[PDB]
Order: C-alpha cells, then structure tokens, then sequence
C-alpha cells in the first residue's frame, strides 16, 4: 500500500469492463423488476457495520453467486469467472490499504504473540494462562475508550 | 396470420441528459402502423405507457427519466399497433442506467499566449438537467478528456494527448497558423463511451 | 442490548473472580519473567484494528490456551472452563451493544438479501449477477466516504 | 547438615502505596541471622537486592514499586543468611499487582442537618504516591462503598446502606444521640478486597 493515493479508479472500470462482458446474458435472463441489492444495503455500507456489510457481499458473491452461476452455465462460466479474479484482485488492494477494508486485516501484535507463544509451547500455556490478569486489564483498558 | 409482428429490437442511445429509445421497424410496415412506447423504474414492477402512439422510430424519454443517476435504472418497451391488432411487447435487453450513457462535454474555450494556449473544456449543461445534477456532480471523481491537435495548414494529422483537468495548456515550439482541437472525456473509474467533441479551432494569427 | 448503561463492570469482576481460582496453580507454574503480552497488542487495542485485534485474542484463548490447559492438567480444568464461560459471557455482552465489538456483527441488510436470494433459488443466481453494476456503484460509493 | 533452611513463605500485604512485604522466619533462628530481600518487575529478567540484611519479617518495598499501577507487577523473593551461608531464595507464589492492593479510605466527614447527615469519604493520600497517581486517578470508574451505621446510645448494631459516590446521605428520622459510621470501599470491575474505616462518631447533641 502507497496511501493509494488514487490507483482504485482503474481497479473498477477493470471490474465494470469485465460485467460488461456478461451484462447482456444475466440482464436479459433476468426478467424479475423487484431490486433484490436493496438500498438498506446501501446504509449498511455506510453505517459503522460498513467494513463487515462489504467483506460478506463480496464472500457471498465469490463463494455461493459466481460459483453457482459460473457452473450452472459454462456458457460464460469463463467471463464469469474472470469478473470473479478482478473482485478479489480488488479486495486484496482494498484491504492492503487500511481504512478500505480494516475487518479482514490481521493484528500485527496478535501475531507476533501467537508466534512467541509457540515459540515456547509447553511454557506457554502457563504463561498465557498467568498473564490473563494483564489480558483482563488490557480488555477493561479498550472498553474504557 | 392475424398476428402483428413486433419490433424487432429496442435499445437506448444517450447522453447526458438526453435519453433517445430507439428501434427497428416491423417488417412492411404499412403507413397507419405507429409504436406504443411503455416505461419501467427498476425496482417498481409497474409499466408506463409514455405514447401510446408515435410514428417514427425513435422518442426521447429524458423528461421522464430525470432521475437516472440517483436510480438502479430503467427498462423501456415497444409494441407495433395497426388499427385494433398490437404486436407483443419488445424490451431493451439491458436495464438502462448511468453505464449506458456516452459521455460528452459541452464546448471547448482556447486562448493564445506566449508559448502557451490555454484550454478550458465546458462540460455540458443541458436543459432537462435539474440544477441538483451538474455533470461534475454526478461525476465527481476521476474525469479525464483525451485531447487531439491538428495543424493549418497542414495535412489531417493529430498529436495526442491525455489530461486530467478540464483545463490544459498547448505549447507552441515556435510556429504560426491556426490550431484545431477536439476533446473526449471519460471517468477512470467508469468505463462509458465518449465522444469526441466538435473542433475548435483558433487562429494564432 | 440497553445501550449498556454500565452493566459491563460486574462481568470484569466475574472475569477476575473467576480468574483468581487458577491465579496461584498458574503464577507458581510459570518460571519465566518475561512479558508474553506484550503492550504492542495493547497499542493494537487501541490502535483502529483494535476490534480485530481484540476478537483474536478471546478467539486465541478460548479456542487454543484454554482447551490446551483444561485437558493438560485436570486438576483445573474446572475452574479453567468457569472462566472460560465467563469470557464467552463477555463477549457475548460486548457486542450485543455496537461500539465494543462490530467485527463479529453480521450485516442485517446482507442477511436479508441473502435470504431473498434463497427465497428465489434458480431466478436468483440471474438477479444478482444482473445487479453487479448495482454492487460496483454500491462498493465505489462506499469508498468515496 | 551444613544447610540453611528458606523462608517457609513469602507474600504481599498492601494498600494504595503502602506495598508490605511479609515472611515466615526459618525454623529456630538464631539472633545473628537476617534476611535478604530481592526485588523483580515483570517483564524485566532482572533481581535486584533491595535489602542484603534485615532482622525482622517484614519491609517496606513501596519506594521500590512506586510504578505498580501502570505496570504488571512484580515478584520478591527471601533468603536467609547467617555468617557466610545462605539458604535457597524463597520468591512469592503470585505475582504482586494491582489486583493484590487492599483499597481503603483516607477518612470520613459527618455534618449534622435538618432529617440528613452529610458524609463525606476522602479517598487515601499517602506520601509516597506521586502527584500524576491519584486513586480516582487510578481507579476512575465504578468506585463504590459499604456503609455501616450505629446508633449511640445503643447496641452494637448496625444498618447497612450501599452508595457509589464518595458523598451520602443518612436519614435522621426523627431520633437523637451520636451516629457513628464506617465505611468499606470497593471497585465494581476488580474483585480487590477492602478494610472497614477506623470509625467516626458525630454528636449529633
């Protein structure tokens, strides 16, 4: 991540240019006037839930939408699955750059500490264990902000 | 044999502000035959009769769908009707939204300085545009304009350029006669077909 | 959740009474002086992954500290797991009441559109591939905040 | 034969800096012997002899852990020695933190009013606590207080009331005589146990 200071633009026309590709088939295959993406949707991506609205369309898309699709139709179970690789080409760039995507980005000193701690394995049960006091205020320490 | 054959495709072709429904003629169609031309919001499942006759082959839909880029888009259909027989129905085989509309700008300004020539790009304000919805306001982020420049005299050839303002600057090495230019906008984020713009032209002497 | 006018405390104090019946087996147990928790993940705790941070260390604990323990050395493994629940217990409060802890609340607005899409089967894997651009213009909106 | 015996036990006693370190003297310990107090913060691989010989059971460690509550504590540990032998360290079971301090008050002010009895609960000062560690300070939230009551002349018997502020009210029905008072602190998140204040009485005639 560069701050990004703008390289996303790009990154979404390449995903609109890959729909694109498949607007016509799924948009005269779909024959139903109700929106189904409704604008509560929307709020959610703007309300402080935002992040994990984001993350879970884009898994839900990704897992069970295009998979189903894409198989169910080989016809452009290709030009499917290629929207599919800008997505999550997006998602990587979205999350390597903080404030985009915080929900799906790893504690750094989590890791360290999951490391240090198998880094000692039967001394650090006992460790992690005595030191839950010092978890305990650490937590109590977060709430009171 | 009683049947009336419908439209054979119905499409959109728009710019901003200046949505045009267009479609292909049944086949020998005879002089009384005219279109019923019908409306659709995505996400009512309600359709329109806008005209319920109209003998041409196009109709501008602007003025009722003012509200395309704060919407999820349209659906637009077409029926051929002769005396008391209509054909069935013919939709666009895409809902028409924002993605389906070829972006354009509204003049090009140029002044001659030193070795400079100032360009200043007006992006279009039709009129249907309520006031709320200016070009730049709905396209608030990432407008870029290719831009072409031709020499006179001269043969018609183009040195090309690429901006990221509606404002530009030309540089005139060292030569005389008039300069022609024409612009084509786009979005970096959108991938919308442009157009490019009327040439301008100036004289530098 | 009632906005939590300040029930929280009470359950930090079941969390520490709970703890004080395995302070002694684990503090005599453990030999070593060094810190394991380490006030990097306090930083992170505060830092803007402080959610993220905070879910994977209950998730570390409960999931691999704990069960490692408990069975290890029976002799707590009671009293172990009494703490444990009184952990879940925490989390469980923590984010029925927003602000504590987001990153483990499910999007409502997703959850429905999922189910609506359920609802629809066949006629849904074509709406809501023919609603991506809505998705594109839904995801490019919530980056320009 | 040549050993000598470690302290049986060594642990912490202590209220808001006033850290006490305690321990049980060796089996039939002769008058020329004393104890060797080391000190350790945790985190810190490091013991550092506070005291190489005291002959008594106890010793002040305040000034040596005046960083307690903002830090995760420490551990200490005893030996005995005697002429040129020492016996093995004896070092607390758990490690002494903020979870380890018995919470008290400073003291307890009454008035006398119409049907109420104003009280007031000054929470400690000690000397050795540093300005930028005040209890409220330390313990911001959820600090709360028993409250005992009896009347004089009277039994020795006691109402019990329960407030979360260091101010409270005490309803004088429509009675005479002294009031004497005593109240026990408390934290609401911590589970820190607490010691009842010396008495105080109030004339109310």
């Amino acid at each position: 991540c560069t701050h990004f200071p703008g390289n996303l633009p790009n990154m979404l026309r390449d995903l609109r240019d890959a729909f694109s590709r498949v607007k016509t088939f799924f948009q005269m295959k779909d024959q139903l006037d109700n929106l189904l993406l409704k604008e509560s949707l929307l709020e959610d991506f703007k309300g402080y839930l935002g992040c994990q609205a984001l993350s879970e369309m884009i898994q839900f898309y990704l897992e069970e939408v295009m998979p189903q699709a894409e198989n169910q139709d080989p016809d452009i179970k290709a030009h499917v699955n290629s929207l599919g690789e800008n997505l999550k080409t997006l998602r990587l760039r979205l999350r390597r750059c903080h404030r985009f995507l915080p929900c799906e980005n790893k504690s750094k000193a989590v890791e360290q500490v999951k490391n240090a701690f198998n880094k000692l394995q039967e001394k650090g049960i006992y460790k992690a264990m005595s030191e839950f006091d010092i978890f305990i205020n650490y937590i109590e320490a977060y709430m009171t902000m | 044999g009683t049947e009336l054959p419908s439209p054979p495709s119905v499409w959109f072709e728009a710019e901003f502000f200046h949505h045009i429904l267009h479609w292909t003629p049944i086949p020998q169609q005879s002089e009384s035959t005219c279109y019923e031309v019908a409306l659709l919001r995505y996400g009512i499942e309600s359709w329109n009769s806008i005209s319920q006759c109209s003998q041409t082959l196009s109709y501008d839909l602007t003025a009722v769908t003012l509200d395309l880029y704060h919407s999820n888009g349209y659906r637009a259909r077409v029926r051929a009707v002769d005396g008391s027989r209509h054909s069935q129905w013919t939709v666009t085989n895409t809902r028409f939204s924002v993605d389906e509309v070829t972006l354009t700008v509204g003049s090009v300004n140029l002044e001659i300085h030193n070795g400079f020539i100032l360009g200043k790009i007006q992006l279009p304000r039709p009129k249907m545009a309520p006031a709320q919805d200016t070009y730049e306001s709905i396209f608030s982020h990432f407008r870029e304009y290719e831009i072409a420049i031709r020499k006179v005299p001269g043969q018609f050839t183009f040195t090309h350029k690429k901006v990221k303002h509606e404002q530009f600057s030309l540089l005139t090495s060292g030569e005389v006669g008039e300069f022609c230019v024409q612009v084509k906008p786009s979005v970096a984020s959108r991938s919308n077909k442009g157009m490019w713009s009327k040439e301008e032209c100036i004289s530098l002497t």
